[PDB]
RNA sequence: UGACGGAAGGGCACACCAGGAGUGGAGCCUGCGGCUUAAUUUGACUCAACACGGGAAAACUUACCAAGACCGAACAGUAGAAGGAAUGACAGAUUAAGAGUUCUUUCAUGAUUUAUUGGGUAGUGGUGCAUGGCCGUUCUUAGUUGGUGGAGUGAUUUGUCAGGUUAAUUCCGGUAACGAACGAGACUGAAACCUAUUAAUUAGUUUUCUGCCUAUAAGACAGAAAACUUCUUAAAGGGACACAUUUCAAAAGAAAAAGGAAGCAUUCAGCAAUAACAGGUCUGUGAUGCCCUUAGACAUCUUGGGCCGCACGCGCGCUACAAUGGAGUUACUAGAGAGUACCGAGAUUGAAAUAGUUAAGGAAAACUCAAAAGAACGUACAUGACAGGGAUAAAUGAUUGGAAUUAUUUGUUUUGAACGAGGAAUUCCUUGUAAUAUCGAGUCAUUAACUCGAGAUGAAUACGUCCCUGCCCUU
């Protein structure tokens, strides 16, 4: 998704958020929709896990090393 | 020009829905028994008004 | 010394012929029956036979607080008794509860008939009915009349008291005795 | 409680084109005429100094002359405007007046104005239907 | 008003082994029960001390038939 | 038995009806413009029947800040208020009139009956000498007019 | 100093807290006298007491009587309570038993509710009904 | 002055802190003004049974309930009652007011 | 870029400074409930089997019931703080071991979510728990399972052991029970296990005399 | 009671005083950029001119003096219904002139 | 933009501004005492809120 | 469809200051039947009639009236 | 004779001629009747006279001692401390001892305040003095049925309690269960 | 073995009897069918569908329709590619649009990804005839079972019964059965009480001082002040178990009366077994199987409309048809609710009213939160679709909202229809209950005639029977 690289850098350096799309988020500011698709892009990865609970979304940074420390 | 009548004891309640009750009932004047239906609430010292004396109600 | 009058104004000094309805009827008996007011809060819808404590003048109140737009408002039948029963004496010259109990003694059928055959009616139906018949007959000679309610009660009253045939409540006994007395 | 002349009792009185009882009291015999109510006729009464308790068949002719007038002139009699059954009148004037035969005039001459200019509320005369925005599913259900 | 078989069997083993400590009233018989023994429920307790009193009333005009006390025992 | 310390010992309607034609004869309570076309609120639909149906009211108002500490505008107008059945909904309790209340009230303050609190309004010293002394004028004749229960004849 | 007893009586909500003290023999509730009560018709109901036994046992007693509960019916009778048993109860902290057994004996003779209160209150409403035993009407085809 | 207020769901935990208190009060304090029991409050919730709208219309009744308990003392602010918690239970939640 | 405007905060209404006692402790329960079903998707392959959020005035300590067990006590924590927007020096966890490890429903019903999952027939998986069950104390236990057992039409089998009070209050202070689903390769299995405690929860039922011999 | 070259010849701002309560208060409140574009473009048709129609969406408008002369049509459902506007089509909704349904058959 | 006119309504009153706190609905939302836990969901975890079916 | 008259005429009015203060029961709701005037009448003759002392008040209420002779 | 009690009268004391004081089932204490002195929420168990005439005391069932004055009619004092039922209380006149379900004697002082207390395997249903003798449900007199008086249920043929109605109490005034004393 | 009977025996339930209130008949609010429409989205159809989906929809909700856009196309290979993959955009035109959607023109940003295949993903899409969970129902009544034992080749039977009794296989008792488990009971919340204990503010009372006012002997009001806990609040205990009398049936128990706060298990509820329906819900769920669609989308987004459309039919309800009433004034009297990082709003004030300008305190026994039916007043209204009734429309005044037209809600004046107590039929109800009228809460930007509760006035009618409708047991 195309998400702004000067962003995209404030979230590779735990992360939730809700699945509500229609707000931004309290964290960065950005939208909700942002932190989504690339979180989710990263899980398939297998460098994340996707845990939902009550509508909102965790990710816990695991393999996930290897692309983060060379990202 | 009716007479009263003194209430023994309740022999039961009958008529489909039961709604009427058997009373031997004695006259004071006659000191005879007499077995009347009344229709409404009836206790064992109560005294009724009859119209009739002769009529046995025995619904067969 | 106590004693109590209904309103200030009648006494309880009155005698019923009909013996049957002697011991049903609460006047004199006990000082609780003496009131200065027919609004008792009274339990006498707990156990069977108990209405017959009730003082008969009250029994005559919480008959005529009906037909829906009515319900709950004993203040209002009770101020229409109290207007009743000055012009029951006003009409007789008599005492007003001495008038009623011969009313109702006069007013309640000693025959009727069930699903036919002709079977007799307790005391304490004749009570009963008594005091539906006549306030139905105050209720509906009343409505949509000039009249008001303590003067249409007042007038059944004293017609059906002694042996009128005008009053209502007579009317529907005989009618109902006729029935019953053609179905032995 | 005094004997009242033939002459002064009037069983029907003629104002603004109208016939009004005799029997009932002024307030409520003024609502006889289709441009007044009861709180227009009470005010009205009290305007002209008139019994409110007085029989609509014991006026003398002099005060009905005063009515007629008050009827017909609101404003120069201190009527409040609000008090008024028509306001911001459209062809010129901003007062009611329309105590008269003009009531169903001024209404019938609404929907032709609202039907030649083609608007819904228009629209919705013409077919009779309920004109307010009510649910004509299950109610208005006039034979037919 | 019957009772259940929960008060019952109740009502008689405390008399089969404590039939000494009872006596005709009941109020007494309330604080027996509640010393000899362990009921959580105020209301389950009344309702055994007032069995028991009751058959301790049918105790002394002659014996009874499932209960078996160690001064029955003993006079028999 | 009876005795006379404030004006809870006489009857309200009573008492407003002698305190009411009082504040008639002083003259000190001028008539508004709109005495006549307004009514009470909108619970009603009438104007009200009594020509001088002011005077009452302002007596019956004057009432209530004697029984009342301090007491306030919307509480009188909730107090002389009615209930709305005007359609087919079952009806529902509404408020007084805002003007007429208030504007009695300002009046109530020129003649000094009334006073100023940080928190509503209350009587001052001369309001609670004037009505005290009609208060026992209607006490001196209801107890001529009317026995007591206590004293009533044992029937 | 002013012997002077507390008692309280109740209706369905209403609550009658009296102040039985020694006095002229006048009688008020929340500061308006007896003959003052707002449903007219029920002041000879609260003067009910006074007549039972004699007003003269009230002739040395001053009541001070405050209802705060409860309708206008309910409050006039929470105050036969709270008058009856203002009688009852000062008869025996400062009058000897029999005759306050002997007074109490002629209420309940006469009135047993004048000393106990009526257990009955409204009950709770349950869902399907407008009210606590109506049901709602069923529609069948 | 100081004002002891604690509040919880469960009446035996609330019971249990204020007896405590007292109980602490006697030695290093002055006086226990005894617990002032405030009017519980209960949170009514009637919800419906049924995830949709079939069947006969039957609801269910629902209740918290909010135990209000007032501590007054004399004491010195400073040094007060210290903790003044002493291992509450969860579920209750003291505090301390001037 | 998005026109958004709105901002949805990740707060908790435990650390709100001003709130009614009648939305506090609403809110306590709203954020052991979130908090409770949160990490039990997480330490599923654990068993956390409880959950505890005893504060100490000023600091949340969350207490971990898990009946098998610091890495994750380091990241869990960092969940915590994200999710609920805790201030750090107020949060901790702590993790308790279980030793009734038979009578924490929680844990076996997983145990039988493990065993069906894997392939084993039902009646052995559910067999082979209730025997652990109840030894370890239970008064009884009943495992009612409905699903896709046999075939494409449905059915549900309900397994009883020992003893098991099923009405009156005393069904609230003894019962212990939890529900799961663990999905097939043909649809859901719902599996209920519910366990009957004993005195050790201090307290007797209605039924209970035991005189004492003398 | 005016004429009608008065009524289209003098500030608007003081032709809604002379409105109803519900016309008036559209008008107090701001003025939606969804109006202030569309009359914009209304009076920017006759600039380079029956003139020619603007579909609009816009059913909300009331109507006012300065789109007196201009044609414009009003989306009902699906259809840009037609309608010109005249001297007495004023304050009155804009949207009123669209049917959106047929009434019956 | 490709996106800009997305999600340009603005939801602030609230018939779809509000979703459930788990299941995300928007029907049986109750409100009362701040739980904003939606009819349904409300009724499987109010035990662990503490609500207890008393009368 | 009654039409009991409204205002007082000459015959109507002598034949109520007769017959009136003779009934053992007056209200205005019946000597509205019998005199056949409107009962709003009726409480203004009922006034006058005391006022001139030939009827006595027994119940004199703002729900209702009672008088009856002399 | 003597009339107006609602119980059984339990405790009669005739302290002096013509001040009889007597307890019953029904929380109250009837002095002959004049006077009734209330304060006590379970049954009268036991009631002790003082020497003086004028000062009483009452045991209870509400785990608690009364305290009163027949100058006043009003129980000046109240004793706390015990945990059980009362059966019964002796006088000595500074010293007060009693005991009860509580199987614990207590001696009192007449402020109010006990000072000791020897903790019968099983209720004490009487502490009397002569030293002081407490009979207790053990069969057993210490400090074949049980004791109820000192001066049982095994009659030596019926209870002793301390024809007519079940008597609960002598002093011979002789106090019953049909409130015939 | 169960089911069934217009087969018998015994029991039960407002099932019916004695009755009350009614609905059905009028007007309106609302749901369903139908007709129309582009759409009038949909599930549910006897009880167990039809003010039900907490479903009071202007936009969103929203699943439908007319347009328009858009990737919420992850990951991996290829092309292309910092010498620019591509993305965002002013003004003019196209567009409802201030969506650069698109077209001539350039101006900024840069690997975040365009085009491709393999592929997932998403769906208020279908399927409750594939499932979980929850709910309803058989069923508010008393029923269900396995260990050993006896009988039968077997399905199965006995335990679980003759009789009596109870609200109840609840019990006394007879017994090829004995011993148990669940269901009832027992249990939990509320009401009925405690001048005995603990307590004292944010509850009340009392006392004292100050000031004011009237009485003729009391006190009232305001402002401060300290003890005291009958009321208030709420904890622990207490309190009835039919105990005890009379009578009836050596039992189990039953019916008056007395005491008592309370005596139908004291009442109202909560929990409530085995087995089952192929009852409702995949449109509550990131619970979910299989199928369908998956760049020109059935996902999402924007604007507008519809869910409110009327030739009719049915269901739940509100107001009425008057004088036991309506209209005008005056005095009143509860309980339970609910409230702030803008929520509940006192007091002052503009005015005819809704409402507007300023504005204390309250995260609350502290401040806001307040009753009307009914009562009382008057020589008012007099039985007249009359002032009963307020639908319908009309001129205008405001509120909430981005936006009020198909009137959101509401104020003023005017307009003044049916409806004269309602046919065949049918619904609910046994005591602080029915009925009448009102208050709070849920929903709530705005909107109650709905539902969930709460008090206030307080009836009538039997203490019954299987007749109807149905239950539960026995050949």
């Amino acid at each position: 998704m195309r998400i702004a690289t000067k962003d995209i850098i404030a979230i590779y350096k735990c992360i939730v958020c809700h699945k509500d799309f229609v707000c931004l988020h309290p964290v960065f500011g950005i939208p909700n929709l942002q932190v989504f698709m690339l979180m989710k892009g990263l899980a398939t990865k297998k460098c994340v896990k996707e845990t939902c609970n009550w509508r909102c979304l965790y990710w816990t940074l695991n393999e996930g090393i290897a692309y983060l420390r060379q990202k | 020009p009716v007479i009263y009548a003194q209430v023994t004891e309740i022999l039961g309640r009958t008529g489909s829905r039961g709604g009427v009750l058997q009373v031997r009932c004695d006259i004071m004047g006659e000191n005879r028994q007499i077995l009347r239906n009344v229709k409404g609430p009836i206790r064992v010292g109560d005294i009724l008004t009859l119209l009739e004396a002769e009529r046995e109600a025995r619904r067969l | 010394t106590f004693a109590p009058k209904l309103f200030n104004k009648w006494s309880y000094d009155v005698t019923v012929s009909d013996i049957s309805l002697k011991e049903l009827l609460a006047i004199n008996s006990k000082l609780k029956y003496q009131v200065f007011l027919p609004h008792t809060a009274g339990r006498y819808q707990i156990k069977p036979f108990r209405k017959i404590q009730c003082p008969i003048v009250e029994r005559l109140v919480c008959c005529m607080m009906q037909h829906g737009k009515n319900s709950g408002k004993k203040l209002l039948a009770m101020r229409v008794v109290e207007e009743s029963f000055e012009i029951i004496h006003l009409l007789t010259e008599k005492n007003p509860i001495q008038v009623l109990v011969d009313a109702i003694i006069n007013a309640s059928p000693r025959e009727d008939s069930t699903r036919r055959q002709a079977v007799d009616v307790s005391p304490l139906r004749r009570i009963n009915q008594a005091l539906y018949l006549m306030t139905m007959g105050c209720r509906s000679a009343a409505f949509r009349n000039s009249k008001t309610l303590a003067e249409c009660l007042a007038d059944e009253i004293v017609n059906a008291s002694k042996s009128n045939t005008a009053s209502f409540a007579i009317k529907k006994k005989e009618d109902m005795e006729r029935v019953a007395k053609s179905n032995r | 409680a005094t004997v009242t002349s033939e002459s002064e009792f009037q069983h029907m009185l003629r104002v603004c084109n109208t016939n009004l009882d005799g029997r009932r009291k002024v307030p409520y015999a003024l609502t006889g005429i289709k441009g007044c109510g009861r709180r227009y006729a009470y005010l009205v009464c009290k305007r002209a100094g008139i019994d409110v308790n007085k029989r609509a068949g014991l006026m003398t002719p002099a005060e009905i002359e005063k009515i007629v007038d008050i009827l017909n002139n609101p404003l120069n009699y201190k009527i409040p405007v609000w008090f008024l059954n028509r306001q911001k009148d459209n062809k010129d004037g901003k007062d009611s007046q329309l105590i008269a035969n003009a009531v169903e005039t001024r209404l019938r001459e609404d929907i032709e104005a609202l039907k030649k200019m083609r608007a819904h509320r228009g629209l919705r005369h013409y077919w009779g239907l309920r004109v307010r925005g009510q649910h004509t599913k299950t109610t208005g259900r006039r034979g037919r | 008003g019957v009772r259940t078989k929960t008060v019952k069997r109740a009502a008689r083993n405390i008399i089969e082994k404590y039939y000494p400590l009872l006596t005709l009233d009941f109020h007494t018989n309330k604080r027996v029960v509640d010393e000899v023994a362990v009921v959580e429920t105020k209301r389950l307790r009344n309702k055994i001390a007032g069995f028991i009193t009751h058959l301790m009333r049918r105790i002394q005009k002659g014996p009874v038939r499932g209960i078996s006390f160690k001064l029955q025992e003993e006079e028999r | 038995m009876h005795h006379f310390s404030n004006i809870k010992d006489v009857v309200a309607i009573d008492f407003i009806k002698a305190y009411a034609e009082h504040l008639k004869k002083s003259g000190k309570l001028e008539i508004p413009e709109w005495v006549d076309t307004v009514k009470t609120g909108m619970c009603k639909e009438l104007a009200p029947l009594n020509p001088d149906w002011i005077y009452i009211r302002a007596a019956a108002i004057a009432r209530k800040v004697y029984l009342n500490n301090g007491i306030g505008v919307m509480a009188l107008r909730r107090a002389y208020g009615d209930q709305y059945n005007k359609h087919y909904n079952p009806s529902h309790r509404t408020l007084g009139s805002g003007k007429v209340n208030r504007y009695i009230l300002q009046q109530l303050e020129k003649m000094g009956i009334v006073a100023k609190i940080q928190s509503g309004r209350s009587l001052t010293k001369e309001g609670r000498k004037d009505m005290d002394k009609i208060a026992f004028q209607v006490y001196k004749e209801h107890e001529a007019k009317v026995t007591p229960m206590i004293l009533m004849p044992m029937n | 100093a002013l012997k002077s007893v507390q008692v309280f009586g109740k209706k369905k909500t209403a609550i009658a807290v009296c102040l039985c003290k020694e006095g002229k023999g006048m009688i008020r509730v929340n500061g308006v006298p007896l003959d003052l009560i707002n449903p007219p018709v029920l002041r000879i109901k609260v003067f009910e007491p006074l007549f039972i036994v004699g007003k003269e046992n009230y002739a040395k007693l001053d009541l001070k009587i405050r209802v705060t509960g409860g309708g206008q019916v309910a409050q006039a009778y929470a105050i036969r309570q709270a008058i009856a048993k203002a009688l009852i109860a000062y008869n025996q902290k400062f009058v000897d038993e029999t005759t306050k057994n002997e007074l109490k004996a002629k209420f309940l003779e006469y009135d047993r509710t004048l000393l106990v209160a009526d257990p009955r209150r409204c009950e709770a409403k349950k869902f399907g009904g407008p009210g606590a035993r109506a049901k709602y009407q069923k529609s069948y085809r | 002055n100081i004002t002891i207020t604690i509040t919880s769901t469960k009446v035996k935990a609330v019971e249990s802190l204020c007896a405590e208190v007292k109980e602490n009060g006697k030695k290093k304090g002055v006086q226990v003004k005894g617990p002032v029991r405030i009017p519980t409050k209960t949170l009514r919730i009637t919800t419906r049974k049924t995830p949709c709208g079939e069947g006969s219309k039957t609801w269910d009744h629902y209740q918290m309930r909010i135990y209000k308990r007032v501590l007054s003392m004399k004491t010195t602010p400073e040094t007060v009652k210290e903790i003044t918690s002493l291992k509450v239970e969860p579920g209750v939640e003291l505090e301390v007011a001037m | 870029m998005f026109c958004l405007t709105k901002t949805k905060a990740l707060n908790v209404d435990v650390l709100k400074t001003n709130i009614s006692r009648k939305h506090k402790f609403v809110a306590d329960g709203v954020f052991y409930a979130e908090l409770n079903e949160l990490l039990q998707r997480e330490l599923s392959a654990d068993g956390y089997s409880g959950v505890e959020v005893r504060k100490n005035g000023s600091k949340f300590q969350i207490i971990i019931r898990a009946t098998r067990t610091g890495r994750r006590i380091h990241e869990l924590t960092n969940l915590l703080i994200a999710r609920f927007g805790f201030p750090k020096d107020k949060i901790e966890l702590y993790v308790e071991k279980v030793l009734a490890r038979g009578l924490c429903p929680v844990s076996q019903a997983e145990s039988i979510k493990y065993k069906i999952a894997e392939g084993l027939p039902v009646r052995r998986a559910v067999g082979s728990v209730m025997r652990l069950i109840m030894d370890s104390g239970a008064k009884g236990c009943e495992v009612s399972i409905s699903g896709k057992l046999r075939g494409q039409r449905a059915q549900g089998m309900v397994f009883k052991e020992g003893y098991m009070i099923k009405s009156g209050n005393a069904t609230r202070q003894f019962y212990s029970s939890a529900v799961r689903c663990v999905l097939l390769r043909m649809g859901i299995i719902g599996i209920k296990v519910t366990i009957m405690l004993d005195t050790d929860p201090s307290g007797k039922n209605g039924p209970a005399a035991r005189i004492p011999d003398v | 009671g005016k004429s009608l070259e008065e009524i289209t010849a003098m500030p608007e701002a003081d032709f809604v005083k002379m409105l109803d309560a519900r016309a008036r208060r559209s008008y107090r409140r701001s003025p939606k950029l969804k109006h202030e574009r569309l009359v914009k473009k209304l009076l920017k048709i006759k600039k380079a001119t029956k003139p020619k129609l603007v579909k609009t969406h816009c059913r909300d408008k009331i109507i006012l003096p300065n789109m007196i002369g201009s044609v414009i049509g009003v989306y009902n459902g699906k259809s840009f219904t037609t309608v010109e506007i005249k001297p007495e089509m004023l304050g009155h909704y804009l949207g009123e002139f669209s049917i959106t349904y047929k009434p019956v058959t | 933009g490709s996106y800009s006119i997305y999600n340009a309504h603005p939801r602030n009153y609230g018939n779809g501004s509000r979703t459930c706190r788990k299941c995300g609905a928007r029907k049986g939302l109750i409100r009362k005492y701040g739980l904003d836990l939606c009819r349904r969901c409300f009724r499987e975890k109010a035990v662990e809120i503490g609500f207890q079916k008393l009368d | 469809k009654l039409n009991n008259a409204v205002l007082f005429d000459k015959a109507t009015l002598d034949k109520c200051t007769k017959e009136v203060p003779s009934m053992k029961v007056i209200t205005p709701a019946v000597v509205a039947d019998r005199m056949k005037i409107t009962c709003s009448l009726a409480k203004i003759l009922l006034k006058d009639l005391e006022k001139k002392e030939l009827i006595v008040p027994v119940k004199v209420d703002n729900h209702i009236w009672i008088y009856t002779r002399s | 004779t003597l009339e107006g009690h609602n119980g059984a009268v339990t405790s009669i004391a005739v302290a002096k001629p013509d001040v009889l004081v007597s307890g019953s089932r029904d929380k109250t204490l009837m002095v002959w009747p004049t006077k009734s002195l209330h304060g006590h929420s379970h049954f009268i168990s036991d009631l002790v006279l003082s020497n003086d005439g004028q000062f009483a005391i009452s045991s209870s069932w509400d785990h608690t001692l009364r305290l009163w004055d027949l100058t006043k009619m009003e129980s000046v004092r109240r004793f706390v401390g015990h945990e059980g039922d009362v059966m019964s209380v002796a006088f000595s006149n500074t010293k007060i001892i009693s005991g009860g379900r509580d199987k614990t004697i207590k001696l009192w002082n007449t402020v109010g305040k006990c000072v000791a207390s020897v903790k019968h395997s099983e209720w004490v249903s009487c502490v009397r003095f002569v030293k002081f003798v407490s009979a207790g449900w053990d069969n057993q007199v210490k400090t074949t049925g049980f004791i109820n008086t000192v001066a049982g249920k095994d009659g030596n043929n019926c209870q002793v309690y301390q024809k007519t109605s079940a008597c609960m109490s002598i002093c011979i005034f002789t106090g019953h269960v049909d409130k015939k004393i």
